[PDB]
């Protein structure tokens, strides 16, 4: 089973110009093509363009504008780069080789063997680590034998942010939210985790939040209220 | 431009079903077609190509069919593995377009929402702003309505919520919105409600604090 | 990197594949050359080919199959290679130090894969590097890239991967893994289905110029131009048959 390898940088500001590379691994055969893929948050899969065995293209007639592949056949790499980025191509950008075949009359197509996806934020924004308010459980968090708390991750920029709790030990009732991008331009992830309510006192949860494009680590304890 | 079109976008079901989404061609596009399956994390992956071709190794239950403009995956009995977001795309066009995706949710018993309202840090009020955080947990269906009522003020605007994936394991959504007022607006009113109305409600449930606690 | 190389005189096309990226690890003599890498040090099989296909069987012993092909990812104990229902381990990526020789996949027609890095990039240097490696990884084509890769390791021992293999069911112990066309004890093991290397069927296989070296008892063969068709594309190829 093949599986491909994507480099490139992620975080761009408006008007640069996107360029990842992809190692679809193996020569280029007679009838393979090679394509990329992107998948805006929120929205389907959208083909960006492909490049096959004969070095011609079809991109979307969206981005021919500004786009352009090709293949280095010498580190067997394909090349995507996108040119006057604007803030709207962030998306999850997917390399898939494929073979497409013609028994004559039909033809079929089919990427059969693909990249891990390079996230690609574009936003004016600048890297900032985020600040990490406590959720503190109290009677209105707690009804039941079951009370909740967490950790507020706010106004981070760019996208990936990580949280454990009590250092990768607490695992059961995590619920770590999908991040928001606020109007300012940076994220609020908001994580919580259900605990039992006898154990409030006497357990101490920590959670521990990480943002590596700023190197920013955060250990905030996060205990009852009064 | 030939468009795809899916159906259903969403779509219900449990571990046992036959389970039919398609994807209708706006003019014929021979069988130039291929679906790919599509989970949160992963690549996807082609089950079906030639629109009726099993990719080596993708399960017997994926029957594909069709020809010509209308165009079905088929499911034989869904498994736990095969709950995902699948997305059909023809090869036969000068712009390759895709279908909008099926996402194949799992079906369980109506739970309701556990409402829990946590109230903004003294960490975060001095630095002049005020987050209220409003939790709806391990509840189903999906669908549900979080709306703020400051003083019985109803809010709009600054509320932004954002909900799990459904669960892996008990197939229960989770959704978590967050009021966010500068510290001096906060600082003007008495009751902070948060009004949950889920399907699991008989009727609608309010939990809330004054701003002393 | 480009070995410009002055000139050449007649009518040209491209640049063709390099000898330079063959895995030449090879422990038992060295070498002295590269015919002498390969024969007076490692492959010494003699005579004792009628007693090592001995342990290899006719496709009528096999158990006969019942209902649905699945595929199998268990490949254990079963460890000779020159026997048509050896079923082999699906390729990896195997470092260039444990291979003597060129390694070879068979989309069925036979192609050379050569030494490169973890990232896919062609390296030109006899495999010695370390972090020369060979990415054997495998899809059954019509979509991926091949059905199985033999070659030959650093001892001289001839090793395959490929597939997976099918689990055409069966009744008893005594019962088949099908890395062939098979449509005798199962009538959907093809080979399009569950080949997972060179073996056309049970009795032929795939033609091509370490033959000789990998599979060594087909010496007296006979070699047969067929046609296969894999999934649209017209194969035409050589195969030794007995
Ligand atoms: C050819 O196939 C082999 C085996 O299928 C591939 O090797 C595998 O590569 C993956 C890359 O993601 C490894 O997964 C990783 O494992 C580590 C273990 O610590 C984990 O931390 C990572 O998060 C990830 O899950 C996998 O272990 C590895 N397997 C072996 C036996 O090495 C190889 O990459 C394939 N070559 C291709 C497709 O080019
Ligand atoms: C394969 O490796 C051999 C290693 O020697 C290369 O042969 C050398 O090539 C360089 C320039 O191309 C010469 O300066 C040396 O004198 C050559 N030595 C010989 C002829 O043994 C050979 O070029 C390599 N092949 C390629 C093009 O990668
Ligand atoms: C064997 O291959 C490796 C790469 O896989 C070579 O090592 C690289 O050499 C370049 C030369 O500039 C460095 O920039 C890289 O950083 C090296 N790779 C790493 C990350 O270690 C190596 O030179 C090759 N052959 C040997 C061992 O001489
Ligand atoms: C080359 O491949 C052969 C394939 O069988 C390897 O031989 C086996 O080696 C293991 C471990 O030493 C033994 O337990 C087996 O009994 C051997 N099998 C046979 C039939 O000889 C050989 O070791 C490989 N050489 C390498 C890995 O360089
Ligand atoms: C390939 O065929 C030849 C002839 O059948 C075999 O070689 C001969 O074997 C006899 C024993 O019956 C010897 O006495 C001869 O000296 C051999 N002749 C030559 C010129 O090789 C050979 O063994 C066969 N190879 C295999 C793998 O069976």
């Amino acid at each position: 089973q093949v599986q491909l390898n994507q480099w490139g940088a992620g975080l761009l500001k408006p008007s640069e110009t996107l360029s990842l590379t992809c190692a679809v691994y193996g020569d280029a055969f007679s009838g393979n093509y090679w394509s990329w893929i992107r998948q805006p948050p929120g929205k389907g899969l959208q083909w960006i363009g492909e490049i096959n065995h004969s070095g011609n293209t079809n991109y979307d007639p969206s981005l021919e504008s500004r786009v352009s592949i090709s293949l280095d056949t010498s580190k067997n790499q394909l090349s995507l780069k996108l040119n006057s980025v604007t803030a709207a191509d962030t998306a999850l950008y997917y390399c898939a080789r494929g073979q497409r075949n013609c028994s004559g009359g039909n033809c079929y197509s089919g990427l059969w063997a693909w990249g891990q996806g390079t996230l690609v934020t574009v936003s004016s924004a600048s890297t900032k680590g985020p600040s990490v308010f406590p959720l503190a459980p109290s009677s209105k968090s707690t009804s039941g034998g079951t009370a909740a708390l967490g950790c507020l991750v706010k106004d981070y920029f760019p996208e990936p942010v990580t949280v454990s709790w009590n250092s990768g030990a607490l695992t059961s009732g995590v619920h770590t939210f999908p991040a928001v991008l606020q109007s300012s331009g940076l994220y609020s992830l908001s994580s919580v985790v259900t605990v039992p309510s006898s154990s409030l006192g006497t357990q101490t949860y920590i959670c521990n939040v990480n943002h590596k494009p700023s190197n920013t680590k955060v250990d905030k304890r996060v205990e009852p209220k009064s | 431009a030939i468009h795809m079109t899916q159906s259903p976008f969403s779509l219900s079901a449990s571990v046992g079903d036959r389970v039919t989404i398609t994807c209708r061609a706006s003019q014929g596009i021979r069988n130039d077609l291929a679906w790919y399956q599509h989970k949160p994390g992963t690549a996807p992956k082609v089950l079906i190509y030639a629109a009726s071709s099993l990719q080596d190794g993708v399960s017997s239950r994926f029957s594909g069919s069709g020809s010509g403009t209308l165009f079905t995956l088929t499911i034989s009995s869904l498994q736990p593995e095969d709950f995902a977001t699948y997305y059909c795309l023809q090869g036969y066009n000068y712009p390759r377009t895709f279908g909008q995706g099926t996402k194949v949710e799992m079906k369980r018993t109506v739970a309701a929402p556990s409402v829990f309202i946590f109230p903004p840090s003294d960490e975060q009020l001095k630095s002049g702003t005020a987050s209220v955080v409003c939790l709806l947990n391990n509840f189903y269906p999906r669908e549900a309505k979080v709306q703020w009522k400051v003083d019985n003020a109803l809010q709009s605007g600054n509320s932004q919520e954002s909900v799990t994936e459904q669960d892996s394991k008990d197939s229960t959504y989770s959704l978590s919105s967050t009021l966010t007022l500068s510290k001096a607006d906060y600082e003007k009113h008495k009751v902070y409600a948060c009004e949950v109305t889920h399907q699991g409600l008989s009727s609608p449930v309010t939990k809330s604090f004054n701003r002393g606690e | 990197s480009s070995g410009a190389s002055q000139r050449v005189q007649l009518i040209n096309t491209n640049g063709s594949w390099h000898i330079n990226r063959t895995a030449l690890n090879c422990n038992d003599s060295l070498h002295t050359g590269f015919l002498a890498a390969l024969f007076y040090t490692h492959k010494f099989n003699a005579s004792g080919c009628p007693e090592r296909m001995a342990h290899c069987r006719p496709i009528d012993e096999f158990a006969q199959g019942w209902g649905p092909i699945t595929y199998a990812e268990g490949h254990g104990s079963d460890q000779r290679p020159y026997c048509w229902h050896y079923a082999p381990r699906q390729c990896g990526t195997i470092p260039a130090s444990q291979v003597c020789g060129p390694v070879y996949c068979f989309t069925p027609s036979p192609v050379v894969v050569g030494t490169t890095d973890r990232f896919g990039a062609p390296t030109y240097t006899w495999g010695e590097n370390e972090t020369d490696v060979l990415i054997l990884n495998n899809t059954r084509p019509p979509q991926g890239n091949w059905f199985g890769c033999t070659w030959m390791n650093s001892t001289g021992f001839t090793k395959t991967c490929g597939g997976p293999p099918c689990n055409i069911g069966g009744v008893g112990n005594n019962t088949l893994t099908c890395p062939t066309d098979c449509f005798r004890k199962h009538p959907e093991a093809t080979y399009t289905k569950c080949g997972s290397g060179p073996w056309l069927t049970p009795r032929c296989l795939v033609d091509y110029p370490y033959r000789l070296w990998h599979y060594p008892c087909t010496v007296n063969f006979t070699i047969f131009k067929v046609r296969m068709y894999v999934g649209g594309v017209e194969h035409r190829l050589n195969a030794a048959c007995n």
